[PDB]
RNA sequence: AGGACCGAACCGACUAAUGUUGAAAAAUUAGCGGAUGACUUGUGGCUGGGGGUGAAAGGCCAAUCAAACCGGGAGAUAGCU
RNA sequence: GCUCGCCGGAAGACCAAGGGUUCCUGUCCAACGUUAAUCGGGGCAGGGUGAGUCGACCCCUAAGGCGAGGCCGAAAGGCGUAGUCGAUGGGAAACAGGUUAAUAUUCCUGUACUUGGUGUUACUGCGAAGGGGGGACGGAGAAGGCUAUGUUGGCCGGGCGACGGUUGUCCCGGUUUAAGCGUGUAGGCUGGUUUUCCAGGCAAAUCCGGAAAAUCAAGGCUGAGGCGUGAUGACGAGGCACUACGGUGCUGAAGCAACAAAUGCCCUGCUUCCAGGAAAAGCCUCUAAGCAUCAGGUAACAUCAAAUCGUACCCCAAACCGACACAGGUGGUCAGGUAGAGAAUACCAAGGCGCUUGAGAGAACUCGGGUGAAGGAACUAGGCAAAAUGGUGCCGUAACUUCGGGAGAAGGCACGCUGAUAUGUAGGUGAGGUCCCUCGCGGAUGGAGCUGAAAUCAGUCGAAGAUACCAGCUGGCUGCAACUGUUUAUUAAAAACACAGCACUGUGCAAACACGAAAGUGGACGUAUACGGUGUGACGCCUGCCCGGUGCCGGAAGGUUAAUU
RNA sequence: AAUUCCUUGUCGGGUAAGUUCCGACCUGCACGAAUGGCGUAAUGAUGGCCAGGCUGUCUCCACCCGAGACUCAGUGAAAUU
């Protein structure tokens, strides 16, 4: 739920909160947690390659089943679950025989609904299926690119594909992004949209708010004294020069996909 | 006011003791070259 | 509840005087700011010089920084003193 | 040695880091000590550091480092798997008293505990480089129940006052005692028990998990403190004999209660919030391969072993970092009394110091302070500096506003002491007694005693009662930036940098991008409600015209156009 | 105007007197709409201006308490030349 907090002080006037009670009010599932260090951003080098990236909350990794490869055993939610590790909330399931996974939460998944994977199963949200046993113009998420390694498309808070052809052993969508890309119909794909939607009109209000993300703040480029930025300085505010990366790219037009490997399953790139 | 020296045994020798000197081509060039001008004391170690 | 309020520890350094062969190669005294947080701090670890890091001042990288220190090329060159 | 003065959330006490004999005794005074020096952290010599329980080593891992093979790379070498190292973290056990010139939870006395080896006895399914459990973890807040500790009273001992009074409601001092063992409370968590079955836990499994029935509600786990024992002991103000006045043997009374009360314990808890909160081993279990009159396993008794290194001393400082016996810097622990909201502040306790040149004089001038006639910013670039305001409670409080604020706006009144209401009130605490009872650290009733505000009325002293230290000046107009924050260590703290928010743009995952001759790594164990880059910079009303130029994104008829041929 | 050279622009307000300040005028030397424009409560050791209170800031300094300066004893530098 969607809440706008009260101006009991500058840094809580314009926070917008998300409340979701149906959450648990818990600890999660111990067997599928994992240690996740923080990396500042720097790699095995000890160099920044990625800015903006220090500090934040400590974490656990949740093990997430993006494959859904449990084929002819029904299974039942349990419980929603907060993600520090994404955008989007997961469900812990239990199967008939026993076992218990993470999987991401659709948009109208709730306790005790039941779920399947495989191509037996029934056409409905959280239910997993090759794309082939698929219905065309349908909804969703988790979609594998290559079968057999896992969801990688449509992960986030609020976001599906939708299928609109299949002409081959290949079938054709539309991702988020306007992207019209083509994959085999044997990759697995979950039905319904990811369920966070409002997600995205959460308002941080303050830096602080930032800075628990894990994000450390963006220095610009025009106050950077050319010896650090290509922008550089002046006398003033001055900036006459086109926009560029440093390293010294545009960033405001160019393209820069250089792959040419796949360069099949792109039809209308996008926009 | 806070100095530059602020003395710590296993940061002294991690830094520069005889097992970090003799852990790469160019530390054992360091003892070689104080050998060959016979220093009494070739690494901070003890 | 709060990058909320007053205010010690703690972290800082706005003003003034003193000191300027100083008690001190940046401090003292009286006031001053923050003080549950983008806070502060101990131990250890990683990033190495046209490189690092930088809430960006060309700031910091062992009292040294518009390219550290040590050694070497090296008795550089000096139509100048 | 008698006084005086200073610190007392330290200028006291115990440690780590670091130093490395500075510790104690004797002796010496050249040099060292900013003076003298009989003294010293100085010289010389001797002496001093005693551990199964403290710590290290050791077992286990984090960041990270090394890295058999291996991938990569002109060489050097780089990355990294299996593995192996790596605390700042996890993992068994000792307390009190006494003692040395100098060490002690290390020696002595007394009383305890832990982990292993061997052996005996009895009962037995034992076994992992595997599975599961557990270890195992955030911020804030709220109380409640306790203790450390303190105050008072009582008890014991002593005292009757250098000057009026002081045999009483008077004065001084003491009133201390551990771990461990036993009890398992306040209180917290969880429904137990038996049977049957199963696509799960890389194979198995009596264990974990899951499903379906039956049967009972009382079952268990955790848990401060208290009580008892430990303790017929030890300690103990003061005495009795020695007593080189340096101390040693003996003896040694009381040794209770109430109240108050922590930032410490119950609490790794409870409640709540989003930013969603290490790992591994020890430990408890499960079986496999295998071994079964063995070996091994559980329990009891007995016995042996628990090595090695550190332990002195300083440690907010004269012993560490600062060239100095340098107004500097340096992490953790202990936290008394009166007043007080308080770890502020003032004065004190325990304890520790008077800061390693002094003696005189009482000029200018300088430094640090006090007071000031009349005037009151006339000073000056500028109210710089100084002066001033300053507390609690009640009344009261504007424009504007994002309706939260502004606001402690402004401003005004009252504050001491004594007595009474009330021989100390409301309240808090709660004994004995009575009654119940699953008779227990129980419950109810009960109200002694202890503690103790605030307010009102009356009276009273002083120039002044928030009397000292402590402790907001206020208001009006306006520029800039929204705000909290960040910055030129060492002349610039700002209107600069960040900022939430907004927009453009790139990016379909072996992502863009970045570090890398490469492997590969980060991005991300993320997947367009995501990530990177750029500019703008809360919010509100808005963001207009121009694509000729430069760049970017597209396009194709033609022209020009490299190697090559 | 943090932007205006001419310039102390002109009028008005405030002062006995105002190159600053506030409010208007527009002849914008040389504002202008995300290198953002105009507003904006709150905030600020931020810049400018005006008041009350306060005062040795000043008219105009005086006295006093302490540490130095001065004298005695001991120790015993420095820049410069």
């Amino acid at each position: 739920a969607v809440v706008k907090c009260k101006p009991t002080s500058p840094g809580r006037r314009h926070v917008v909160k998300v409340v979701n009670p149906e959450l648990h009010k818990g600890k999660p599932f111990a067997p599928l947690l994992e240690k996740n260090s923080k990396s500042g951003g720097r790699n095995n080098n000890g160099r920044i390659t990625t800015r903006h990236i220090g500090g934040g909350h400590k974490q656990a990794y949740r093990i997430v089943d993006f494959k859904r490869n449990k084929d002819g055993i029904p299974a039942v939610v349990e419980r929603l679950e907060y993600d520090p590790n994404r955008s989007a909330n997961i469900a812990l399931v239990l199967y008939k025989d026993g076992e218990r996974r993470y999987i991401l939460a659709p948009k109208g998944l709730k306790a005790g609904d039941q779920i399947q994977s495989g191509v037996d199963a029934a056409i409905k949200p959280g239910n997993t299926l090759p794309m082939r046993n698929i219905p065309v113009g349908s909804t969703v998420h988790n979609v594998e690119m290559k079968p057999g390694k896992g969801g990688q498309l449509a992960r986030s808070a609020g976001t599906y594909v939708q299928i609109v052809a299949r002409d081959g052993a290949y079938v054709t969508l539309r991702l988020r992004s306007g992207e019209m890309r083509k994959v085999e119909a044997d990759c697995r794909a979950t039905l319904g949209e990811v369920g966070n939607a409002e997600h995205m009109l959460r308002v941080l209000g303050k830096a602080g708010a930032a800075r628990w993300r894990g994000v450390r703040p963006t220095v610009r480029g025009t106050a950077m004294n050319p010896v650090d930025h290509p922008h550089g300085g002046g006398e003033g505010r001055n900036f006459g020069k086109h926009p560029v990366t440093p390293w010294g790219v545009q960033t405001k037009g160019k393209k820069t996909r250089s792959n040419k490997r796949t360069d099949k399953f792109i039809v209308r790139r996008r926009s | 006011m806070k100095r530059t020296f602020q003395p710590s045994v296993l940061k002294r020798n991690r830094s520069h003791g005889f097992r970090a000197r003799m852990a790469t081509k160019n530390g054992r060039q360091v003892l070689a070259r104080r050998r060959a001008k016979g220093r009494a004391r070739l690494t901070v170690s003890k």
